[PDB]
Formats: structure tokens, sequence, C-alpha cells
């Protein structure tokens, strides 16, 4: 799942 | 945060609001007057602080007495129920501490773990130090499962868990002060590296690396308003996914792309055609000019001295030369406007392509890193899920367990009664309990019996999904239970280890991209960490490559990672590896895949359905309704904390409670 | 909320890329094509205006009528008269016509003209001469 990246963290589609 | 609140977010609990499970333990004071509450809260946060502060060491309920006062340490049955509620749950007294009551002797209720994964090992220890009977069944000849650690002379590197995704709220924070792993922070920065088929390998420029990236991210969250707003879920009764959706995206980009040439051309003809028209007056006013000209010519040419009307020809004509050369004067001024409002839009071109050959395979690399992130093709995701754990994310730069990760799963093995080579093949339960039975790996006809009130179930996904089984339900699970096991997606990622006898890369640099040639292949070898104090250089497989590689041999893949790596660091920086090592998790039997994923058509809920445990029928008809005899833990268990050690680590604790006050009874809840 | 900034993403367009399995691939087509389509109208016309512009070659410029700049006076020598009375028939109402024909008298001059000559140009006659035309 998203949470397991490290190199280069998507960010699209996520809420901050 | 810090002070008490920074206790309750470490422990990730909101400091001031009292959580569902909180509220089933105190309906009492949840139900009632606010400033009660208030007082909850705040014995909570300070215990949680009190263990934080100190986890080497256990935390009895005189000990925290001691330490609160007034209004506070005034009631203490209330001090008394919250201590037992957070020990009873795994949020003080976790992990390896120093116990000042040493055991209780004889000891209450037998519970056979199957599996010594983190899940497991987390759960035994609980429950042992609950005062029960516990025994672990491991197929493996060593603990800790998907922590896998390779070691050989000094060299050492994880095929398995690898990372601790950021210490903030993270419950390995708190075992890391207990354990000796060595945590050394990732630096960020990743310069990918597009190799040129056989042509030159070169870095990508700050330039694209932005602008791809940035388009990435902009196309991720267009899938999300089209999961979310446009409510883009079912496509023909099948369920969208996240590969689908990127797709449907990428193309209404291009479309958009077309769309606009076609109106910039569209504009550019409609004024050529102005033009077209103007060109066509003035050629036929030219002619009229023309011709009046030599009219007037023929009238000038009679020579004086004239009759009035001879007279008033020329002059009449005269005058109306002139009118029509106003007129042809006009309209080389509007042919003036016309002539550059076309060298306006004709160099003015809107965009050419939307995303060029180059632009596209590194867009792949990307997929590819998400595809990691979840061991799977995007096609097999769900698009309105596949992210919903998100909020539960921690806080703080990730970490790198130097030492190796199987330090964390051996030091949680020591003080337990773990049966090594010992493969569960049937589970029965019934009213009356339940008997395991178990093989040797080594002899598989020498079988075991295991007798027990309870069993803990942290069989990966990918074995409870064997078809045909490995392990039997006696009974069989239910549809409810076996659907949610179909539905989830437990996928694959695999890593190939590099041993050198030097650097021959950049030393301050962790992680490293390689983009190759095609949308397939995206996955092969697409990421190269550097995380080791020996020269090690270790590279993912991930996507639709991961399920390939596996049959193909050591040699050819270190073949194309030599490959790839001379390309970038030339030809004779790179030389031959002293050790590799393949990982091939869905070949692994006591794996078979690398961790969960929500697939396409599930949802996290499908999660909370895999947590929960199982009660037989009545063995007599008409007999009283019984007991829960089967419980799950694991990884594809937490639905706020998939795929990871610290959600396997958790699960663990959820159970080893849940069992707990199932067979020794909840002492706090009055 | 919405969008990205300036992704593209319509109601409409979704459900049309979707409609089957090659409606994106066919859609991007009639594109594709609709763009040639007018890029080749485009070169027509750029080749049509290039071969006018050339008829155009040259300007006006020897059919100009150097510029005659002459006082404007008050007096109608009979020879005046009678370029008037030719101009109205010539030119109906259009008094900066008559006024140029003439050379040397203003809009209203030949405004005044009109009423002071009525009777004697028979300027009614000649204004409903030049009307059956
Ligand atoms: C390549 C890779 C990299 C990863 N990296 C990270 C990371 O960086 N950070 C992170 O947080 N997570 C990471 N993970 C995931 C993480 O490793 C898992 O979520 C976690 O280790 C799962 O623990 P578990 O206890 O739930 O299952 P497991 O560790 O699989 O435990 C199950 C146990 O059951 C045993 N078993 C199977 N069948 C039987 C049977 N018939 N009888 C008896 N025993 C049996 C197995 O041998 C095993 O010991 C990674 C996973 C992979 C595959």
């Amino acid at each position: 799942a998203r949470t397991m990246q490290t190199a280069r963290k998507s960010t699209g589609g996520k809420a901050p | 945060p810090s002070g008490v609140e920074g206790a309750a977010f470490q422990s990730r609990l909101p400091h001031d609001r009292m959580t569902s499970q909180e509220a089933a333990c105190f309906p009492d004071i949840i139900s009632g007057p606010q400033q009660t509450q208030k007082v909850f809260l705040f014995i909570r946060n300070r215990t949680l602080q009190l263990w934080l502060d100190n986890p080497k060491i256990q935390l009895t309920f005189e000990a925290t007495l001691q330490q609160l006062e007034a209004p506070y340490n005034s009631d203490t049955v209330l001090v008394h129920r919250v201590h037992s509620y957070l020990e009873r749950h795994g949020l003080i007294n976790f992990g390896i501490y120093k116990r000042i009551k040493p055991l209780p002797t004889k000891k209450t209720g037998k519970v056979i773990i199957i599996g010594s994964g983190v899940s497991g090992l987390a759960a035994a220890r609980q429950l042992q130090s609950f005062g029960m009977d516990v025994t672990l069944l491991e197929a493996r000849d060593r603990v800790g499962g998907r922590v896998a650690t390779f070691r050989k002379g000094n060299y050492v590197a994880d095929l398995g868990a690898m990372v601790v995704t950021g210490l903030g709220g993270n419950p390995m924070a708190v075992v890391s002060k207990q354990v000796n792993m060595e945590l050394a922070k990732i630096k960020q920065k990743c310069p990918l590296y597009e190799a040129n088929g056989q042509a030159d390998t070169v870095k990508v420029p700050k330039e694209k690396d932005e602008m791809v990236e940035q388009e990435f991210n902009r196309l991720l969250e267009a899938t999300s308003y089209l999961s979310h707003q446009l409510d883009f879920n079912v496509l023909n009764n099948k369920p969208v996914s996240l590969g689908q959706a990127l797709e449907v995206v990428i193309q209404l980009q291009e479309k958009h792309v077309k769309d606009e040439q076609i109106e910039h051309w569209k504009k550019i003809v409609k004024t050529q055609e102005e033009l077209k028209e103007l060109l066509n007056k003035m050629v036929n006013l030219k002619e009229k000019i023309k011709e009046l000209h030599q009219q007037y010519k023929e009238a000038s040419e009679v020579k004086p001295p004239r009759d009035i009307t001879a007279e008033f020809l020329v002059k009449s004509k005269h005058r109306d030369l002139t009118a029509l050369c106003k007129e042809y004067d006009e309209l080389a001024e509007t042919q003036g406007k016309l002539e550059e409002k076309l060298q306006e839009l004709e160099a003015n071109p809107p965009s050419d392509v939307y995303l060029s050959s180059r632009d596209r395979q590194i867009l792949d690399w990307h997929f590819a890193n998400l595809e990691f992130a979840n061991a799977t093709p995007l096609s097999t995701l769900s698009l309105k899920h596949w992210d919903q754990d998100d909020d539960f994310e921690f806080t703080g730069s990730h970490l790198t367990v130097r030492n190796g990760y199987s330090c964390v799963p051996v030091a949680l093995a020591e003080g337990l009664d773990i049966k090594l080579n010992t493969a569960v093949r049937q589970v029965r339960y019934t009213a009356s309990g339940c008997e395991v039975i178990a093989v040797n790996t080594r002899s598989t006809s020498q079988t075991f019996i295991y007798k027990c009130d309870a069993v803990l179930c942290t069989l990966p996904l990918g074995v409870l999904k064997q078809q045909p089984p490995a392990v039997q339900f006696v009974p069989p699970l239910p549809e409810w239970k076996t659907s949610a096991v179909q539905r989830m997606g437990f996928g694959n990622l695999n890593k190939v280890v590099l041993c050198f006898d030097r650097v021959f890369w950049d030393p301050s640099v962790n992680l490293f991209g390689h983009v190759g040639s095609t949308t397939a292949s995206r996955g092969e070898l697409f990421l190269f960490w550097n995380l080791y104090k020996a020269p090690i250089l270790l590279a993912l497989v991930a996507g639709e490559a991961a399920g390939i590689m596996e049959n193909i041999s050591d040699d050819v893949i270190v073949g194309r990672c030599l490959a790839i790596l001379k390309g970038i660091f030339g030809s004779s920086a790179v030389p031959q590896p002293k050790e590799t090592v393949v990982s091939r998790w869905r070949a692994d039997p006591w794996a078979r895949g690398s961790y969960s994923y929500v697939a396409a058509g599930s949802s996290g809920n499908d999660y909370d359905l895999m947590a929960q445990p199982i009660t037989p029928g009545p063995s007599i008809p008409g007999a009283p309704q019984p007991i829960p005899r089967l419980f799950f833990a694991g990884e594809h268990t937490i639905r706020n904390y998939p795929a990871t050690v610290h959600g396997a680590l958790l699960s663990g604790l959820r159970e080893a409670g849940r069992i707990a006050d199932q067979f020794l009874g909840a002492m706090y809840t009055l | 909320r919405k969008p990205p900034k300036g992704m593209f993403l319509s109601q409409e367009d979704v459900e049309a890329v979707s409609a089957n399995a090659t409606a994106a691939t066919t859609v991007l087509r009639q594109l594709d094509m609709e763009l040639v389509s007018v890029k080749r109208q485009i070169q027509n016309i750029k080749q049509t205006n290039s071969a006018l512009k050339e008829k155009l070659d040259g300007g006006i410029e020897p059919y100009r009528l150097p510029e005659v700049i002459q006082k404007c006076n008050a007096r109608w020598t009979t020879e005046e008269q009678l370029l008037a009375v030719q101009a109205i028939r010539k030119y109906g109402r259009d008094f900066q016509a008559i006024s140029d024909v003439i050379g040397n008298k203003s809009v209203v001059q030949v405004k005044n003209f009109f009423v002071n000559y009525r009777r004697r140009f028979n300027i009614d006659e000649v204004l409903q001469e030049w009307e059956a035309e």
C-alpha cells in the first residue's frame, strides 16, 4: 500500500 | 507532539477523545459527565507516557499510582481499571521488558499459535505474560517468517521486511528501544537513470524528472477524483482497477491535447478565409481601378479647350478614381491586420503530444514504484480502496535496520515454546476444544497432535488461499470467512542482494532508479538500495515482473543486474559480486506471496472480516452457544496497518488481548 | 472537490472513452483524422491566397492620382454652376462627391446651391431623373 513507499512517495490523491 | 499528549499520539490514540474500544470497557465513564472523561483521558494519557518514557521495565499498577497527583490519584478503582485495560491490550508492557512481578507459577488456559511470524510471536509473549500456556508451531527452521535476513561473513541484508516506516506513532519505535536494532535514516534523494537500449545509459535531468513526477501525482489525483466525485467504480459489472482508471485518465489527457490542436487550426482557417475573401475583393477592385484609370486617361487626352460636359467627365472620373483608392486602401489596412493575426496563431501552437515516448517511460517508473508499494500489477488494485490506510501513516523519516531485521523476531522468541520444523496440516475446533495436527517437515510421516482451549492462526493469506488446501479446517471455515479470503489480494515482490568487495557507487546516496525500455517490464530491477555498512546493493523486482522473474535463474538475474549497473557506473567500476541472493516469495510454500493488497472488488472491510474469530456449533444439540475457538492475527488482518511488520505486531497484540478476555475474563470492565 | 489544474475529466468524455473496448482508440482516431483533414484545408488556402497576392502585386501604385490641394471659394463661375448641374444628375444627394467634382466648394455651399438655384437649374427634375436610375 502507499504507506510502503520510501523512495519518491506518491502524493496524488492523498488528503493533506 | 509531546507531554502527556505526545504519549497518546505515539500510541496511535486521540489525546482528547475516548476511542471505540475504550467506550466498550468503560461505558460507565463515556456515557457519564464530561468532567470524568477528562480524568479518564488524563489517567490513560499519563500512564502511556509513563510506560513510554521507559519501556525496558514493566509498569505496574502500584508504580503508576505512585506517580499520579490529585485529583487524579484520588479514585483508585479507576486508576486500576485503566492500568489493566492498557496492559491487556498491549498499549503498555508489550515487547521485551524486565518483569518486576516474576511469573505466577501455574498457568491458566492453553493456546496453540500457528506460525512464529512477528504476529505470532507478539501474541505469544502477551499471552505467556498473562499467565497462559502457549505453544507456537513453526514450519520453517527459524522464527520471523517474512522477516528473513541474509547473513554471511559481514554481509547482512533483508530479503523480507527491511524498512521501519517512520517512528512517529510506530510501535516499532518502542521495540527499537528494547532491542539493539541499528536504525539508520534513509536520505530521500533518488536519481533515475534511463539506460537507452544498447546506447548511452544516462541520468534524467532535474527538469524532466520533476515534471514527469508532478504529472504522475496529477494523474493519481485524477483517478481519486474520478472515483470519489464521478463514482466511476463499476465498468461492465467488473469493478474498476487503479490500472484501468489510470488508463482512462491518460486517454482523456491525450484526447484533450488533440481537441486543443483541432480548435487552434480551426481558428487558423476561419481567419485564413477572411483573408481569402478579402484578397478577392481586393483583386476585383484593382480591376475596376486599372480600367477607371484608363477611362480617365482617355478623357485627358481630349486636349482643351473643352465643352463643359467633356470637362465634367475628366473631373468626374477623377473623383470616382479617388473614391476607389480610398477603398482599396482601407482594405490593405484590413489585410495588414489579418496578415499578422495569422503570424500570431501560427507562432503560438498548443502542445504537440501529451507525453513523449521518453516521458511515458519515466512515468512508468513511477507506476512501478506503486506496484512495489502494493506488491501487485496496478490492474489488480481497488480504485476506491487501494489507499484506504493513508490516514494512519507514521511521521518521521523511514529507517533501515542496519544489523538486519531478523534481530527483532529473534529477540521476541526468547523464552517461548517454539516447535520448529512443524507443519500444521489440520485444524480441528469444537464446542469443547481444539486439536491441531502437524507433521515434521524433515520426515513428513512422523505426526503430532496438539490439544488446546483456543487456536491463533497466523498463516499467511497466501497460505490460507492455497487451492488445493495446505491446511484443512475441521469443520470448514464459513462462506463469510472464505470469501474474504478469495476477494483479498495477496501480492508478490522480490529482492536481489548484491555483495561486492568495494563501494563503486555514490556512498552518500541510498537509492537510485533504473528506467528501462518497456511498460511490460517496468518492475524489473527498477530500484536499488544502498543501506548497509558492508558494500551491498539491493534491487527490487516488482509488478508483473516479480512473478515472471521467479522462473529465471539467479545467474541470468544477476546478469541483468550487473548490466544496468555497468551501464551507470562504467563497465570497469562494477566487479563480479562475491555473494548473491534472489528471493522467491510466491514460490516459497510458507508464504506463497509477499503481502496483502486491497484487490479490485475487495475493500478495507475484508480486513475486518479476516480478523473475526470463529465460533464452533454446539456438540450436543440444544446446548448453550459456545465460546469462540479459532482466532486470526497477521498482516492480512489489520485494516488500519496492512502489509507491514508493525501492522503484524499490532494484530498479534490485538488477539492476545481478545483471547485473554475470553479465557481469563475481563476484570477491568465494571 | 474539482479535478487537478487543467486535467480534463468531464463526465461526458469519461462515458464515451469507456462505452466499449476500443471506444478509446476509435475516438482518438476521429480526432487524429479531423486534424489531418484540417491541416490540408489550411495548405490549400495558403496556396490559394498566395496566388491571389501575386495578382495584387504592384499595388495600385501606377494608378494613383497626384495630390490636388486648391483653396475653397465663394463665387459660382458659370463654369462651376454647370459642373454642379451634371454632378447632381450623376450623384443625386451625395454632397461630398458633388463637392469634390466641382473642386472648390464645401459640402455646405453645395447644399446651399441646392436651394438658391432650385428653380433656375430645375434641380427637382434633375434629382427625379437621377432617381430613375
Ligand atoms: C520483500 C518484502 C519486503 C517487505 N518489507 C517490509 C518493510 O520494509 N517494512 C514493513 O513494515 N513490512 C515489510 N514487509 C511485510 C512484512 O514482512 C509482513 O507484513 C510481516 O512480516 C508479516 O508477519 P506475519 O506474522 O503476519 O506473517 P509471517 O511472518 O509470514 O508469519 C507466518 C508464519 O507461518 C509459518 N507457516 C506457514 N504455513 C505454516 C504451517 N502450515 N504450519 C506452521 N507454520 C506455518 C511461516 O513460516 C511463518 O513463520 C515486506 C514483505 C516482503 C515480502
